[PDB]
């Protein structure tokens, strides 16, 4: 079951709702996801402090 | 079975490692300790990345 | 998980694991992850194939 | 709950002198001869003697000092 | 019948910023209940106020260049999200930006307006080069109530939602001789707006001025 | 010949429907099949093995 | 009754002994949980004496792996019946179809790990319906048989016990019947002879000091397995020949 | 900051029922609906059986010369009788009912206290002409499950050996689900309305399900909360 939802995330298709944008990091993907706003699989670029 | 002895259960429980081990042992492993968590039911409960 | 090990340390890659396990099967459960008759895909060109 | 050693065994880096060496701290504290080294937070003295092993103020050598020490100590209460 | 009421077991937070808090004892089920409730008013509906619409005077458009910057176009759009306003008793203030100088553009090189508080004073909107470059763009900001992406809405997405990140664990509760109870333990970080406390107490308002249509006693 | 047993009883054609979180609220997304079945309660009952 | 069968399970249903069938066909004469007569049809009774069908339905017998096997009533008072039809049905018997399971919605989904191998997730309106609550027949006897010290009593005069045990008994020591107990609870009161202690002098001044004499006898008392708790159903009792029958036998 | 009332209370069958309010902001919907759905098919007072008595029978592994059911099969029913009772707390009932014919569950004596939602259910089938049976049903409030397997702790000591236990189930509700729509309103653009869809049992009624769940629901929030 773990690696099966880590894989379902790690995902992208090319047209998820409100795939291409930014945002400032974790926190907001996050405030994206939850609210049912955005996708889980959209190809959005954000920064991330490594 | 009164009330007290489960709390004294609880106290003696507390930082006393136990060992589980699986029917066929064939490598060391077979036989890991654990650290008890007292729980309701009769069945044992063990950790799935194990 | 490996280079998590020989990078951090025992301590971190113990935490890293569990909170990977609690993820995954909170994320694999809310994907819906199911299967049905239909997912199986029998190829259209099956037929012909095989005759 | 304690749940890894990692740090206990780096000052004695062997994993069972460790053992042994926290079983006779235990002892002491738990087997009436002695007291905690460490605020017991409620935890038992196979715990507490990790700990004092991990603060680098417990191993084999301080504790053959102290019987040591307790050695003179018995033969000064016999004239 | 009566019921079981809870009593905060312990509170702790590392920051301003962000803070964890635990109530138990609780009841079957109600770990998740107060959790998902609680949950979602702090994240798509709660005041805040923060930047919503921006222009800059050198070019307008989202993706063309600018001379004397050594940064992108969408990135100070992205960083006009990362602002944390707090107006006092106004809706919208469009302030403007007016700078020039050699080095960094900190929030504290804009035009104070008469109730206009950034508690993000360090904060980094830009980075300039050397020689002049002179800059003066015009920055909107709006109030609401949640967050509203800038699509459906140069474009930027407006982030009312007090709070950066929610969270909520349900656990065992020991009581006693109570079987199964729950413990709620929320961890939820804010922007700077307001601290977390009185936000979580602000949250959990909402649901009773939203119930208090029904009470017996 | 299970395909339209299901049109003439109200139910979908993949025999899958969505599924609603009792705790969370949210649907699970990506269908899920549903249904009945015979379970068998194996003369295997814990409290003789514990 | 299986929702999705084979059919085949009549042809299982009334092979195994478990069900009952009618031979003659008549009409229902008396239903009830006990016995069902069934009076023959005059076109199909043997012509002399006439008859008719009276079965005998078998109630709560302890099958050979401790389960329950028992058979229950399907059809109501003056009913036409015909040969071949199923007069009642038994454990795991619907109407004639073979019942062995139980139908679950079920939804292929995972569950926060909750399954994660192959363990299995139940709701908790399963549980609460009885419809998995299986019974069973556990069959525990007392056997007061002679010893080397003379032969074991069967009273309820038990040494080293309490009062709140004892009142679950009868005037010979036996579980009244319908009384529900538990674990670690008297069923049969017995004791064995046990002379020649001898026990230690720290015990003997005990004895003298709150003058507490030992009884010469053990304890044997066919006492419920610790880790199950039921209600009796039937008590027997077989005496000896020759040996006089107590008063609950 | 819109606050929410009752509009729709229609009750299509006895059992099934259904509730709707209008006045709810952006998706407020699902928040209410889900945390409310939750209170009502855990916590709701109902009122179930939880002793019961006859003649001679001594335990539910019997059966009686008459009655064409089985003692187990008939407390298998008894937990089906929907119930209400207000101003006593435990109560006694008193069936008695003899000769051939299916006893209907209103052949008990009517007390003062007391009021039967289904009358037309079955408790046991008489099959013989002067079959007789006498029983003395206990009836009372509590909330959700309670099985007699830990019920018999509190001790109480039953002396009477004929008394037997039944699995108590206090669960006035029986289903629920909820919906959201954009309904226009009044002063505003879009909004959602909230249905929500119920499955009582006839023993308590839709209003007090909604008032009271919510009432526990806010005592909940007494963590962060005076007097609003």
């Amino acid at each position: 079951d773990v690696v099966l939802g880590l894989y379902y995330m790690t995902r992208d298709c090319v047209n998820a709702k409100g795939e291409g944008m930014v945002l400032t990091g974790p926190k907001e993907a996050e405030r994206l996801y939850r609210s049912g706003l955005a996708s889980l699989h959209a190809r959005v670029k954000v920064r991330i402090t490594e | 079975e009164e009330a007290v002895v489960w709390d004294i259960l609880d106290e003696v429980i507390r930082e006393h490692p136990v060992l589980l081990n699986r029917a066929p042992t064939l490598h060391r492993l077979g036989i890991q300790a654990f650290e008890p968590v007292l729980i309701e039911g009769k069945a044992i409960q063990l950790h799935p990345l194990v | 998980l490996n280079t998590c090990y020989r990078i951090l340390g025992l301590k971190p890659t113990v935490i890293f694991a569990d909170q990977i396990m609690y993820t995954g099967f909170a994320y694999a459960a809310r994907s819906g992850a199911s299967v049905g008759i239909d997912d199986m895909v029998i190829p259209e060109k099956k037929h012909e194939i095989i005759s | 709950a304690r749940v890894t050693v990692q740090d206990a065994v780096e000052k004695i880096g062997n994993r069972f002198d460790l053992v042994l060496v926290a079983a006779r701290r235990a002892r002491q504290m738990q087997v009436g001869g002695k007291d905690p080294l460490v605020p017991e937070e409620n935890d038992k003295t196979t715990v507490i003697a990790l700990r004092e092993i991990e603060e680098g103020l417990i191993n084999n050598q301080i504790l053959d000092v102290r019987e040591r020490q307790e050695q003179q100590e018995q033969e000064a209460a016999e004239l | 019948t009566e019921f079981l009421k809870p009593r905060l077991v312990d509170i702790e937070q590392v920051s301003s910023t962000h803070a964890k808090v635990t109530l138990e004892p609780l009841e079957r089920g109600f770990g998740h209940t107060l959790g998902n409730a609680l949950r979602r008013i702090l994240l798509s509906s709660m005041p805040g106020c923060a930047v919503t619409e921006v222009e800059i005077d050198g070019v307008l458009h989202e993706y063309s260049t600018k001379e004397g910057v050594q940064e992108d176009i969408l990135e100070i759009l992205l960083n006009l999200k990362g602002l944390a306003v707090r107006v006092q008793g106004k809706d919208e203030v469009i302030l403007t930006l007016n700078k020039s100088g050699i080095g960094p553009v900190t929030a504290a090189d804009i035009t104070h307006d008469g109730d206009v508080e950034i508690v993000k004073p360090q904060h980094v909107i830009c980075h300039l080069t050397d020689e002049n470059a002179s800059i003066s763009m015009r920055i909107k900001v709006q109030r609401g109530r949640g967050y509203v992406p800038a699509s459906t809405r140069l474009l930027v997405d407006a982030c009312y939602s007090p709070v950066e990140r929610i969270a909520y664990n349900v656990e065992a509760a020991r009581v006693e001789q109570r079987t199964d109870l729950d413990k709620l333990v929320i961890e939820m970080e804010t922007n700077g707006t307001i601290d977390p406390e009185e936000a979580i107490r602000r949250a959990a308002t909402i649901l009773a001025e939203q119930l208090e249509a029904f009470v017996d006693l | 010949e299970i395909k339209e047993l299901l049109k003439l009883g109200d139910l979908p054609t993949s025999g899958q429907i969505r599924l609603y979180d009792g705790r969370t609220g949210e649907q699970f997304e990506r269908p899920v099949t549903v249904g009945y079945m015979y379970m068998l309660k194996l003369n295997h009952l814990v409290d003789d093995k514990m | 009754k299986p929702l999705v069968g084979t059919g085949m399970e009549r042809a299982v249903a009334v092979d195994s002994g478990v069900t009952a069938v009618a031979k003659r066909g008549g009409v229902v004469q008396y239903v009830d949980a006990s016995r069902i007569v069934i009076k023959v049809n005059e076109d199909e009774m043997y012509p002399g004496e006439a008859g008719i069908d009276i079965y005998n339905l078998t109630k709560y017998t302890r099958s050979n792996q401790n389960t329950c096997i028992n058979q229950m009533p399907c059809v109501s008072l003056g009913e036409p019946v015909e040969r071949g039809d199923v007069l009642a049905d038994g454990p795991s018997t619907d109407l004639g179809e073979l019942a062995l399971g139980q139908n679950m919605r079920v939804a292929f989904m995972p569950w926060n790990g909750y399954n994660f191998e192959d363990s299995i997730l139940v709701s908790e309106r399963v549980v609460q319906e009885d419809r998995f609550t299986t019974i069973h027949i556990q069959e525990l006897a007392c056997v007061s048989r002679d010893t080397k010290l003379g032969p074991e009593e069967i009273t309820a005069d038990i040494p080293n016990v309490g009062e709140a045990a004892l009142s679950k008994l009868d005037e010979s020591g036996i579980v009244y019947i319908g009384a529900e107990v538990t674990g670690g609870d008297i069923l049969v009161g017995k004791v064995t002879p046990k002379g020649e202690t001898q026990l230690t002098p720290e015990e003997k001044l005990l004895r003298a000091i709150f003058g507490e004499k030992a009884s010469d006898v053990k304890d044997s008392s066919l006492r419920v397995p610790n880790g199950v708790s039921g209600t009796v159903i039937d008590v027997q009792v077989f005496t000896r020949d020759g040996v006089e029958k107590d008063k609950r036998a």
